[PDB]
């Protein structure tokens, strides 16, 4: 079973950083690329970013909308998923989902066909 | 100068008779080889060996033996064949002495079985010249190492100017199953066997329940089987449409490899597996196919109609196909807190009660392999195809012998060499009713005939030709 | 990039099956997508993934009435019986190895 | 008529004579089916074929050969036994001519190795009725292909109104073994082989260092051994106890399959493991267990106490268990920045230094099953449990003869069938002290007698009788 | 007293006598034990069996039977050997009756394949000390089952005070092979096959493309092989610098094991794999590598310069790196919309087409290994080294029978032991120009000769000694 926990949200004044954390449970999370999404009150799903498993490159791919002001990053051993924001904006207040990637995951030579999502953290950026 | 074939019985002999020419190779010098010497930078293409004056025959090839209209009377009218005896000569000797000798002990290393160039032509008229012989050792970079071999060949002993018995294998398979692996079911008749049809009753909380029910026509796949189907290694789906395919270089980063001593190496063919499933002709395994190439086809980036791809279509009645999934197992224990969860497996290895199909032969491809002399092997039969053997034809050495110190003359030979096969048969038994798949050819008029010469003289073969037409039951 | 075009809002009676429209952009037919469905205060639900052929992979803790299928260019799901239980945005999104897209969302009641 | 089984020695003969109906069906036609013609429309379901007016005899299960006592006096004195002999008779016929033949040379579809319904009765007062002959060949779809077969069996000589020898085959092993894979270890003496009892000397950094211990009797799970146990293909574990199962549909969705072609067959019943972990009697594999109806059961959506599931916990010595997995690898290298990483191996293949059992065959069970004729297979044993032969017993198919055009008289006929099978045995030599585990009735009082008739003269067998009862060492 | 070698030809025939002492065990019971009565609280230890009076002899070891030289003069010049025939003898008894009996049925558990100590000591001078007969069997927790078994070794005749066939085995490969599964090519010759080179024209939209190349000289990983390396089963990897390995434990959290009834079993050795890579010896396989012991020891947690490692690499010719991944699998479908992935293999099974080396024998190591008695097994050879047998030389049970009822006579008894075994040997007949690797004693100076005993008077055996050095092709 797998179980996705956000934390690090909180209130952060309009100029300002903050980082936010996903510790991944029950899967390889070594093997899997991963994802964040946010969804604005009362709007639907955004995506953010995602970060590809290290057999395939480390490398992250951003929003255009976020690109250049976030960073995501990620710690094998410790199984966690980062987030870091810098440069924040009013609109930016979500709630921020992390989220496995829609493809699957495969690991040991058995792939896996279906998606988690986290449970999801509230971010308010105001001052 | 005999050429022919004679069709006795559940017996053929198929004899062929080539020119050859004979160069004097490496100045009559035994060089040391390795990638240092060609400037390979790469870790996986490290090599270490030694290059050789001698030369030597490849019959290995099915083309060598067989007309195509002897192929079409092999391929259409048998379920099965393999080799026999073996008749070699060598003769009308033109020197402007020659040594020869066949490796019968297996003394050397064997480079037979790997799928080189330099046979005997298709073609009677052509004249061929002999390939050179060479042999690679233990390696570490481009250095060698103290358990690294060195074999000179003149400290064989060779006649100055044979028959031979092919192991007992099995018959190649020249057929197309009828039936798949798993409808081997009677139609109209339930099985006795009962499988689980519903764990709850219906939308809402704490519905579960168990419900059983009969296999029967109704639902086939559920029923209870005795063999399934033979092991896969998957392997990538490249479409040669290529407006599917990804904007991206996935040739080398996205192949089946296997891993040895740190050097990685492309899964070539593989496993024998299905191509492609039935209704797409379009996919083809990334490195799961024979490749051959069209007469006069360059050796470099050639486009997809120069190359003819070889497709296994015939065999996924029994066995998996080679881009897809094995198929799924259960990855966890259910409970009220935990739902069911599966895994898609991407490799599966041989369990017990499996089947499956070995990969076909063509007129273009390898006859037999050698196996390698090892405590254990798991169903020897070779990956390229043909019949794997561990006392295989023996290699058949020859080189100039040099007329003076490194001062020589220039001296180069020809003559005829004649080989001759004896292939055993298995006749087609079939009751079936309605005609057979044949091999044909198209009536349609053409510029020219296939397998023949154009208006330059210059002999090509149209297309591959697959050995499975005939059809039997599962 | 593609784009996923879907109805604003859709609603059916008890019961009744309800099919809702997921449309590709043109070029980028041939995409897999996922729907997701989020309870008015919950995360969102991974439902299925549908590719253009009509097979659909479908969730593993996901009712037998949900389904899907497809024409050119055009995604459906179809929620055969309607339990009052469901009732949510149904989100339709399609990824590529450059970005991932997420639709307007599908407010059924 | 003969009925009863004469026990000579390592001997058995057993004779069961039967009275068969034989009705005319499809009115003297051969009919075209598919699944267009039955209407399901799903893919995994789909299927092309034939059905024709012809009949035939199965005896492949063991009830027919076998009374319970019978049984009870194979498997309570016997370690393995095998079949010898065929002979098989038909006689007073009966009409109100009659066509039969056997199919010698195996070129019909066999769909006797299915286990399908139709055998003749275990209580010999029964008359049955002969089930009806047809085939399933190569489809795309519901639609035929080029290489699909029509086979018409006007077109095989009959007689118009034997003895068989059953092919070499191994011993059914009937026993279950006193020891287990990993326990095979003399627990008073320590081996000459180090482990690696310690990775750090304490908890701070820099404590890293290297200590090697004895395997011993005190602790054997790190003891080096010769043997490992055999493949496991995982089942999802479900529960007989209903609220100990998850609250969704799961079926179909949860459950082991493997795909062929592009249709997904459920893994059934699959390779050969014990059902569940010692201990736990109320979980059964998914998919991975024979499961026999109690007489009346209905066919579809029949309760759980309804049917009867055999478990195969005999076998827990030497197999994984079904709903586990097969046990750990390691996923990396370590260092002094990576921690160990492992995984779950949910399916593994053959590896060397495996060893097994096979699945235990049943009173109900079948007998033999039809190797398929292929380039290779690995264990042929079938998967159902049974004999694996590569040319079973016959067919032996029977119809009416058309007497008059569509134009027919309405008749049928009946008769006797006597199957006298010989039966070879493995007497069991165990130097045990302590007593066996036999297969005994219970005394207690009750309505009705165990595997005889009630007050309607219904026969009925109230649980399967597996054949593991007798121990030996592993 | 009988102790020479004779070496004839084709064969070598060893004989060793050793004195013993034979002590009086249990005060002449029977007990049952458990590790409740040991103490040991986990599941992964529970056992659950019984203790005897009875001792055993046990020259399951090479040491017993081959002096130092007698071994450095078998592995230098051999290609092979495996043994033929064996007479164990027992004479001048000294007591201060002896009953023994061998089993010869194999009625008994099987202790000797386990590799236990208690071996006839390696130098002829030593006397040593009968082990302790004890047998495991089936159990809940401590708890037995009643499928548990009872076994009085008195209920064997036994004789109060032979020769034996040793059944065809394969000859032990002791050689390392000097080429490489991927190399077995003509370095000098283009392959006819193709492969895929490119997929992209350049950097850019919509640049898809299939350019095809010849698999040549020039790039040696992508071309077509017929046969691939053997199975794997991956370890952790530790290095003997110990600031290289993680600070944690990791021994047993990180250790590949198999599991079976619910219990964990290390996978130790496991099977038959290369140490390490070419180049890195510091690293070894967590539970991959028969580790021995320095002469005077210590049971438990030893330093690593107190053990000897032995290492596999001889076998990274045809044979998966133990700490290695086996390969990559291609994981999905690329398209338009996804890149091709692949993913690492851990583990493989058998695949068609595998080849492998079996693991070597050395001086300490043990000679034959009981094949359990099972429905099946592949490749039966054990995991420890040596040769299976089915029926392997027979245990040989022995007692002081006892002089008085609980009261008896504090008794030992003494004598001597000669086993004697004929071994057939296979020649080397390499036609190699250049010289072997031989196993050679150093000349360098030293405080004393190895393999020899100290001035106390202790023998031992300061490194693992081998049996692979000769080279063969592949």
């Amino acid at each position: 079973e797998v179980q996705l926990v956000e934390s690090g949200g909180g209130l952060v004044k309009p100029g300002g950083s903050l980082r936010l954390s996903c510790a991944a449970s029950g899967v390889p999370f070594s093997d899997a690329w991963m994802n964040w999404v946010r969804q604005a009150p009362g709007k639907g799903l955004e995506w953010v970013g995602r970060i590809k498993s290290k057999k395939d490159g480390g490398t992250a791919d951003y929003a255009a909308p976020v690109k250049g002001r976030f960073s995501i990053s990620r710690d094998d051993s410790k199984k966690m998923l980062y987030l870091h924001m810098n440069s924040l904006k009013t609109e930016d207040t979500a709630v921020y989902y992390c989220t496995t990637e829609p493809s699957g995951y495969c690991s040991n030579g058995l792939c896996y066909t279906g998606n988690y999502w986290g449970q999801g953290t509230l971010v308010t950026v105001s001052s | 100068w005999h050429c022919d074939s004679q069709w006795l019985g559940d017996r053929v002999i198929t004899t062929s008779t080539r020119t050859w020419a004979l160069p004097t190779y490496n100045n009559h010098l035994y060089k040391q080889i390795s990638n240092s010497t060609s400037g390979g930078s790469s870790n996986d293409n490290a090599y270490f060996g030694y290059s050789t004056p001698w030369g030597y025959f490849d019959f290995n090839r099915f083309h060598c033996h067989f007309s195509p209209r002897d192929w079409q009377r092999l391929i259409n009218n048998n379920w099965g064949f393999r080799p026999k005896r073996l008749n070699f000569k060598l003769f009308n000797i033109q020197v402007k002495t020659v040594q020869v000798f066949t490796d019968s002990d297996y003394q050397l290393p064997y480079v037979l079985g790997s799928a080189h160039e330099g046979c005997l032509p298709p073609f009677p008229a052509d004249v061929f010249m002999i390939p050179q012989y060479g042999y690679l050792t233990l390696n570490d970079g481009s250095q060698a190492v103290g358990r690294s071999s060195f074999y000179c060949l003149e400290y064989f002993p060779s006649q100055m100017l044979f028959s031979y018995e092919f192991e007992n294998v099995p018959f190649h398979s020249s057929y197309a199953h009828s039936q798949s692996l798993d409808r081997l079911m009677n139609p109209l008749i339930d099985q006795y066997l009962y499988y689980l049809s519903k764990t709850i009753n219906g939308s809402g909380q704490n519905q579960q329940t168990l419900k059983f029910s009969v296999a029967g026509p109704s639902n086939m796949a559920v029923q209870g089987r005795n063999y399934i189907p033979g092991p896969s290694y998957r392997q990538q789906r490249v479409s040669t449409t290529v407006t599917q395919n990804n904007n991206s270089e996935f040739a080398w980063p996205g192949a089946s490899s296997w891993a040895l001593n740190g050097r990685n190496s492309l899964m070539n063919p593989g496993p024998a597996m299905a191509s492609h499933k039935e209704g797409e002709d379009r996919f083809f395994p990334l490195s799961g196919s024979l490749i051959f190439g069209k007469q006069g086809t360059g050796r470099d980036n050639v486009d997809a109609d120069k190359v003819m791809i070889t497709n296994e279509e015939e065999i996924k009645t029994t066995n998996p196909v080679a881009t897809e999934s094995y198929g799924q197992v259960a990855t966890n224990h259910q409970s009220a807190q935990a739902q069911a969860q599966t895994g898609w497996v991407q490799n599966q290895g041989i369990l017990p009660g499996m089947v499956w199909q070995d990969r076909d032969v063509y007129l273009q491809g390898p006859i037999w392999a050698k196996i390698p002399h090892t405590d254990g092997n798991f169903h020897p039969s070779p990956l390229m195809g043909g019949f794997g053997m561990k006392h295989p034809p023996p290699q058949i050495l020859i080189k100039n012998t040099p007329v003076p110190l490194n001062s020589f003359i220039t001296q180069y030979s020809t003559g005829q060499v004649s080989v001759e096969i004896e292939w055993e048969l298995q006749k087609e038994n079939s009751k079936r009713w309605n005609p057979e798949i044949q091999y044909t050819s198209n009536y349609y008029k053409s510029n020219n005939v296939e397998f023949a010469v154009n208006t330059e003289g210059v002999y090509s073969e149209p297309r591959p030709i697959g050995t499975r037409y005939l059809t039997r039951n599962l | 990039q593609p784009v996923l075009t879907q109805s604003s809002s859709a609603s059916a009676s008890l019961g009744s099956s309800v099919k809702l429209t997921c449309t590709l952009s043109s070029g980028h037919i041939t995409y897999i997508i996922a729907w997701h469905q989020q309870q008015p205060g919950k995360a969102p639900r991974y439902l299925m993934k549908l590719e253009d052929s009509g097979s659909y992979n479908k969730g593993s803790g996901v009712p037998d009435r949900f389904s899907g299928s497809s024409s050119g260019a055009d995604r459906y799901l179809t929620i055969s019986n309607l339990q009052f239980e469901d009732e949510a945005d149904y989100y339709c999104e399609t990824w590529d190895s450059y970005t991932r897209v997420f639709g307007g969302g599908t407010k059924l009641t």
